[PDB]
């Protein structure tokens, strides 16, 4: 449950990230996929080669979808009901696999924004990543 | 899978009145009812549109008979889930592209046959035991994974 | 979320399991330490031998709170928001041992109610079992 | 652990630029914050009502080199972490009622921290071998529960 002091923190973190979202986004894919092989099942299409254009792509993708979420943060649900749709009803990812990959989020962030990656700022994203996961899997059954 | 040898007789006593047959379509048609999103695996079945439609889909009960068949055959190779399974192991990954997780979720499933099955003589350490047989497969299943 | 039908499967599998309420909920939770020892590590204070009267009288209170959150189905975060506090705040027990004990709730009820325990009866149980975890966890943080 | 030499060689040397006092006063800090649940087991450190306070306590902080510290040891035996945290996962098990999905959830705020700490170094290849460790770490803790 997004605090008022969540909200800010995920929007300052986020702000930092900048143009580097995408980046970050492909980053956080390529540490899953490395950290958590079985990650790999849902993109078998995917050249999954280091700096592949199609995981840069999608990083980029990915990276968008949680900048939205971050301007919408007060309406999550609504911000992403297409995504939440799509990943229900199509891609039908476990859910244990948003974990994963918010982790590899969180790690990507913190060895990029030490700065800003503090106790409290890790606290708010975590919870951010896991609302954004909540969304994106409430369709499902 | 380290199981006492009294949890493995357990384990074999009771899966020796399994029909698996009958038991394999029902393990796989609930899964596919109750974790719907494991369906993205049978596109190729049909309909499985509602419970009945997947319960007594001829293809749902064929594929639930030969996993099970499988299931059953590590059963007899306790001690070794893992070479037992690996060709699978490595067709579910290189091939079929089924994330593991699948596996924990049918080994749940299965808990819940059995016990809808045997009743009263599926008991709270039968039930341990069979929790550690299924984690063991999934385990053994996944084991492959690159 | 719990749609109609849901909400009549659970009405009716748990309108069964009626006077049994507490004896399947001590049951679920013997057949929870059994298999997943682990949560033993938050009832370290109890007897937890068979046939336990701390445990059958745990099962008792557990089976009260979800047939109380059958019974306010329309309005569960409201009817459990005491018991949410309660784990939120006191218990602090790990969200995924919420899992474990659904599991074993599941597993006693299609041991006593195979006639009921049918496919969509055991689809909207899960998804009920998940709810009322959820409405637990949520003030976890 | 099926760490590879390259995995082995790569935590190793990582490792080996880790000032233990920082990374776990820092890694049980974090802990107590993003998982407050986690703060059950330490009520007695004082006050860790806001991430200051948990930041600021010095026995969270000592507790969190003593925990880094026993860490760093298993790094020893990577080989046999089993063995190797036998005694703590009884003491964990036995005498501290910690459930050891605590140990997963330290894992993954270690791992956070490392990344912080080492930027650019804590490359996808590198956390993936650390990855391995926390949760052999994990495992070999949790190992001796009953
Ligand atoms: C942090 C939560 C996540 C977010 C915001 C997210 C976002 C997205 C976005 C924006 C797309 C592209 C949709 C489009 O084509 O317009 C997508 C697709 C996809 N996502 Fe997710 N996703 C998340 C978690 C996951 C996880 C954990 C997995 C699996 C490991 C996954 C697997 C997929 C796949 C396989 C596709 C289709 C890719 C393709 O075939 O191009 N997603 N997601
Ligand atoms: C106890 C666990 C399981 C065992 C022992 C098992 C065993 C088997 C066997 C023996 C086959 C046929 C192999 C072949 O065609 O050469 C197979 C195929 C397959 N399995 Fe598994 N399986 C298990 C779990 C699962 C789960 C949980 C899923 C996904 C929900 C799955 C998805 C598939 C698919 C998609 C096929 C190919 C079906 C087709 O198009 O022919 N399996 N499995
Ligand atoms: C949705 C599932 C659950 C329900 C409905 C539930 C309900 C309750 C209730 C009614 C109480 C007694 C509070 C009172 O004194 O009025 C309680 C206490 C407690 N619960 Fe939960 N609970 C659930 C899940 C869990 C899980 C998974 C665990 C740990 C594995 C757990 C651990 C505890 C403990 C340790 C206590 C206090 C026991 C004592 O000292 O008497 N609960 N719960
Ligand atoms: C993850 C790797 C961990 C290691 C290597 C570890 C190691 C240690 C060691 C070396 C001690 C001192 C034991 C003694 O000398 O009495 C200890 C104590 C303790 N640990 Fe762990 N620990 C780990 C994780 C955790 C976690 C995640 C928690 C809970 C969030 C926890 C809870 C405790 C408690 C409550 C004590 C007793 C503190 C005291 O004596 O006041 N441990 N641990
Ligand atoms: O690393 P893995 O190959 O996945 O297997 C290891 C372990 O082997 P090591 O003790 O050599 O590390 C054992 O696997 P098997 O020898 O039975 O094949 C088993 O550990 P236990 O003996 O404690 O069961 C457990 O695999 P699983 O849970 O899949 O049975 C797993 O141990 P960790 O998870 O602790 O690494």
């Amino acid at each position: 449950v997004l605090s008022p002091a969540d909200k800010t923190n995920v929007k300052a973190a986020w702000g930092k990230v900048g143009a580097h979202a995408g980046e970050y986004g492909a980053e956080a894919l390529e540490r899953m996929f490395l950290s958590f092989p079985t990650t790999k099942t849902y993109f078998p299409h995917f050249d999954l080669s280091h700096g592949s254009a199609q995981v840069k792509g999608h990083g980029k993708k990915v990276a968008d979808a949680l900048t939205n979420a971050v301007a919408h943060v007060d309406d999550m649900p609504n911000a992403l009901s297409a995504l939440s749709d799509l990943h229900a009803h199509k891609l039908r990812v476990d859910p244990v696999n948003f974990k994963l990959l918010s982790h590899c989020l969180l790690v990507t962030l913190a060895a990029h924004l030490p700065a800003e990656f503090t106790p409290a700022v890790h606290a708010s994203l975590d919870k951010f990543l896991a609302s954004v996961s909540t969304v994106l899997t409430s369709k499902y059954r | 899978v380290h199981l006492t040898p009294e949890e493995k007789s357990a384990v074999t006593a009771l899966w020796g009145k399994v029909n698996v047959d009958e038991v394999g379509g029902e393990a796989l048609g609930r899964l596919l009812v109750v974790y719907p999103w494991t369906q993205r695996f049978f596109e190729s079945f049909g309909d499985l549109s509602t419970p009945d439609a997947v319960m007594g889909n001829p293809k749902v009960k064929a594929h639930g008979k030969k996993v099970l068949g499988a299931f059953s055959d590590g059963l007899a190779h306790l001690d070794n889930l893992k070479g037992t399974f690996a060709t699978l192991s490595e067709l579910h990954c290189d091939k079929l592209h089924v994330d593991p997780e699948n596996f924990r979720l049918l080994g749940n499933v299965l808990v819940c046959v059995l016990a809808h099955h045997f009743g009263k003589e599926f008991t709270p350490p039968v039930q341990a035991a069979y929790q550690k047989v299924v984690a063991g497969v999934a385990n053994a299943l996944a084991h492959k994974y690159h």
